[PDB]
RNA sequence: CAGUAACGGCGAGUGAACAGGGAAGAGCCCAGCGCCGAAUCCCCGCCCCGCGGCGGGGCGCGGGAAAUGUGGCGUACGGAAG
RNA sequence: GGCGCGCCGGGCCCGGGUCUUCCCGGAGUCGGGUUGCUUGGGAAUGCAGCCCAAAGCGGGUGGUAAACUCCAUCUAAGGCU
RNA sequence: ACACGUGCGCGAGUCGGGGGCUACGAAAGCCGCCGUGGCGCAAUGAAGGUGAAGGCCGGCGCCGCCGGCCGAGGUGGGAUCC
């Protein structure tokens, strides 16, 4: 029975909820387990990056996040072809591939090609047969400076470009942002019936 | 801390501070929000008006991304661009207005609440209020729409 | 006159140039290859037409192609598959009507 | 701050203790009824041993469970503000010169 | 290619040719026992798709499942509960009759392992399914790198746990807006996580 | 996200998902369509190093599987051939 | 047990890019009706029974039923990890 | 879980709680392009949506509007201060 002025609430505790309580005393021991399983991974892949392969510059979808840039799944096949990268040689030298990623845009396509010119120029490749050099492999001294990269390889920072201070021209001053919004709202909406009553007459 | 609690002052006292006449019985008004229309009508009317009944249109697959439009006012608009710009654009004689990209700061609409200090601005915001435009134009600046 | 790029309107969204590549190989899945056309061309001559189509053939012949469409809809399910079916019953009947006189 | 930050951060190295769910509820008990001159407590089902008809469930019964058995999901740990943690050390270092 | 000609010939089951073949075989299959070994696949073509290679060690049974819905097994139709649970007649078993067929073949031959199954005829009383079985211990399977996955003890009774094709179609999993209730491993795994107090150490 | 959209004598109560931020991160194989003298596969006998996970090699107009389709190439990211 | 530099045994002798002609896919199954169960899923989210039962510029999806349009996105009814 | 009171810290912010980094210690310390995200800073409408001060003084006894300095009220009671 409710006492007085006080919030209405519906506690989700009507099931046998005590049997299925997940207590987090695993947590401090889990972080030890996940860390030892991360160092011993990195110690195996001895000169390779510890985060592993390079991820592409990728826009977030759905208009809340679409001004931000992530690390995606992997590079698209139209990003590997333009870079001169073979899709199955990509995985083996530490380049992320997914066959799924479309390309609706050229700038987001071209962003991930310049991304890969960096990597192949940054790539130190050790010969499979160590004591006999092969062609595509990097020089002897580049194998000797070879260290791991702790952190995501070519880390993705969202950068807005430097706009300067401008004297506002008599045209930009004169633009009516509110009415231009309110006009286009009606032109986006009512078009359907203005196309239909014009095809009529 | 159990020692600081009330149970520690109720040892010796028979009823334990829950009445001697009306005994502390388990659920004497029903479990939870029972009798909201019947025997708790007055509590649910006096403090929770509108609780019972329907209103308006159902919208089945509603995502909170399509309806995302967070607002900055013209009050705190000069906080988004550093103190170094505001003084330089005031001090300089050329009349070059510093560009305030509102989409960069995280907001998609500029509303016109505050009194904007009298130096020209350029606002690259996505949506605008009518009053928000008038103040930017009133001081003497541009309302740049952005996609 | 300046038209700024807007997040709403009849031509809205961000100013981005659009590349045009060859579409991915699964988009053309279930399009009619001539080799696979011949198999259905072969088997239709072997098997015949289903007993629901024999009623559907004999009602198109009296020019009841609505009563056919209402019938084919009931048998095959939707208004969309049935209209596609009826444009394939009449096509093989207009094929017979060439052979009917000649 | 020192006698608040110390008293909450020293709860964070505290291992859980609890009484088992089964502890007390491993009998097949039932109250004899309203008659029979005994106190309506869940007595143990009949036998030729000492337990047969004693009194099984309840906090007051010999054997049995405890009232409100201690749980593993007791809020053992107390998180403090990062700022207050520094404002304890700046208050601890400051008072160990004087 | 011969198989594509049999492929579309099995899609005209309504035809004069296949209203005879599915009718005279559906006669034939009732007179043989409820669960017996077929000497070959009735459909070579359909078994091709479902992974049956015609080498040594691949087994095909031809089992029948009595047709219709599952009625509630209660004495004299009395269900001792609320008017909701009174139902007995018009109830439907969660798994398909095809998956019921596989886990009778798979139950019988415990030494074998169910790969998949396919339809070969229905009556008013009996659906007939050829159930494809593989020897995990015949050295033609056991030494083939692309069929040695079945031989591991992880794939013991795929038919029972519902890891065969018809077995998976009642679990209600797959991707997207339709298959939310089986996000995670299964329906039970989804239910489990969603009904756990994640009582953290701190809060 | 979220006790949110939604369900419900719309009462009691029930109640996801996407995006996002992380842990890990790995990709793939057939059938079908086609080409290669079935080019494939299991088992027995004989000997040889040799194996408390019966395996590698030779050896037989020895048997069997298999054109009602075995092996290779090849699978939606396309693929084959010249 | 855990791994590379050389004696070495059998097996395997393999790739890339463009131009050019050929080829390209799983059916009592999707889908539809009706029924029962399930779901947050609401003119039916998922599952099953039964009846009807397709297509190949197709098919599914596009969270309010439908008809006509455009447009987007995957490629179901086979398998592994 | 909620409401209110009270104590502490910072304050248009604030909080790592999940994650990662480095005997007691499963502790503690740290990260800020780990501040996603939570609640707060904006309300309102079923919704599409919209979304929080102005007087006068000159040009065109008056006009939309070109201007123009100025400017978050008024009243009454108000602890303190002058």
């Amino acid at each position: 029975a409710p006492s007085r002025n006080g919030m209405i609430l519906k506690p989700h505790f009507h099931k046998d909820w005590q049997r299925r309580v997940a207590t987090w005393f695993n947590q401090p021991a889990r972080k030890i387990r996940r860390r030892k399983a991360r160092q011993a991974r990195a110690r195996r892949i001895a000169p390779r990056p510890a985060a592993g392969p390079i991820r592409p510059i990728v826009r977030c979808p759905t208009v809340r996040y679409h001004t931000k840039v992530r690390a995606g799944r992997g590079f698209s096949l139209e990003e590997l072809r333009v870079a001169g990268i073979h899709k199955k040689v990509a995985r083996t030298i530490g380049i992320s591939v997914d066959p799924r990623r479309r390309n609706k845009s050229t700038e987001s396509l071209q962003a991930n090609v310049q991304r890969l010119k960096e990597y192949r120029s940054k790539l130190v490749l050790f010969p499979r047969k160590p004591s006999a050099p092969k062609k595509g492999d990097s020089s002897a001294e580049e194998l000797k400076l070879a260290t791991q990269l702790t952190g995501p390889v070519m880390p993705i920072r969202n950068v807005f470009k430097k706009e300067k201070a401008r004297v506002i021209t008599e045209e930009e001053k004169n633009f009516k942002a509110f009415a231009s919004l309110r006009m286009a709202r009606a032109n986006a909406r009512l078009f359907g019936i203005r196309a239909k009553r014009a095809k009529e007459a | 801390p159990s020692r600081l609690r009330k149970t520690r002052k109720l040892r010796g006292h028979v009823s334990h501070g829950h009445g001697r006449i009306g005994k502390h019985r388990k659920h004497p008004g029903g479990r939870g929000n029972a009798g909201g229309m019947h025997h708790h009508r007055i509590n649910f009317d006096k403090y929770h008006p509108g609780y019972f009944g329907k209103v308006g249109m159902r919208h089945y697959h509603l995502k909170r991304n399509q309806s995302f439009c967070p607002t900055v006012n013209l009050d705190k608009l000069w906080t988004l661009v550093s103190e170094q710009t505001r003084v330089n654009a005031a001090k300089n004689k050329t009349g070059a207005a510093p560009i305030i990209d509102v989409v960069r700061s995280g907001y998609y609409k500029v509303l016109g609440k505050g009194k904007l200090p009298k130096q020209p601005v350029i606002v690259k915001a996505k949506f605008f209020s009518r009053r928000a435009e008038e103040k930017i134009k009133g001081v003497g600046g541009a309302c740049v729409l952005v996609a | 006159a300046l038209r700024y790029p807007m997040a709403v309107g009849l031509n809205k969204g961000h100013k981005v140039t659009k590349n045009v590549s060859k579409p991915r190989h699964s988009r053309r899945r279930g399009r009619l290859t001539k080799h696979t056309k011949f198999v259905r061309d072969m088997i239709r001559e072997v098997c015949g037409f289903a007993p629901y189509e024999r009623r559907a053939m004999e009602l198109l012949k009296v020019s009841k192609d609505k009563r056919a469409l209402k019938f084919i809809k009931k048998r095959v399910g939707t208004h969309i598959r049935a209209k596609r079916k009826r444009e394939e019953l009449s096509s093989v009947l207009a094929a017979m009507r060439k052979a009917a006189a000649k | 701050i020192v006698n608040f930050v110390h008293t909450n951060l020293r709860k964070n190295n505290r291992q859980p203790y609890a009484v088992s769910e089964l502890a007390g509820h491993q009998t097949s008990a039932e109250s004899w009824g309203t008659g029979r001159a005994v106190a309506r407590i869940p007595r143990v089902r009949g036998g030729g041993t000492h337990r047969s008809g004693q009194g099984a469930f309840g906090n007051m019964c010999r054997g049995g469970r405890m009232f409100a058995p201690t749980k593993t999901w007791r809020r053992w740990h107390r998180r403090v503000n990062t700022t207050q943690k520094r404002y304890a050390i700046c208050s601890a270092l400051a008072a160990s010169a004087l | 290619g011969a198989y594509k000609y049999i492929q579309e010939l099995w899609r005209k089951k309504q035809s004069d040719v296949m209203r005879f073949l599915l009718r005279v075989r559906c006669w034939q299959y009732r007179q043989l026992s409820a669960l017996h070994r077929a000497p070959r696949p009735t459909r070579p073509d359909k078994a091709r798709r479902l992974g049956y290679k015609a080498k040594q060690g691949y087994v095909i049974y031809r089992i029948r499942v009595r047709r219709g819905g599952r009625k509630r097994p209660v004495p004299k139709g009395a269900t001792y509960g609320k008017p909701v649970h009174h139902g007995v007649n018009q109830l439907k078993f969660a798994r398909s009759l095809q998956s019921v067929a596989e886990e009778r073949a798979g139950r019988h031959c415990g030494a074998l392992r169910v790969l998949n199954s396919y339809w070969v005829g229905e009556d008013s009383t009996y659906k007939f399914f050829e159930v494809i079985l593989i020897d995990p211990f015949h050295k033609a399977i056991r030494r083939n790198p692309d069929t040695q996955w079945i031989t591991k003890p992880v794939h013991k009774h795929r038919e029972m746990r519902g890891l065969t094709s018809a077995g998976r179609k009642s679990r209600g999993l797959g991707k997207g807006h339709k298959f939310h209730h089986t996000i995670g491993g299964s329906r039970r795994a989804a239910w489990r996580r969603r009904n756990t107090l994640q009582l953290h150490r701190y809060r």
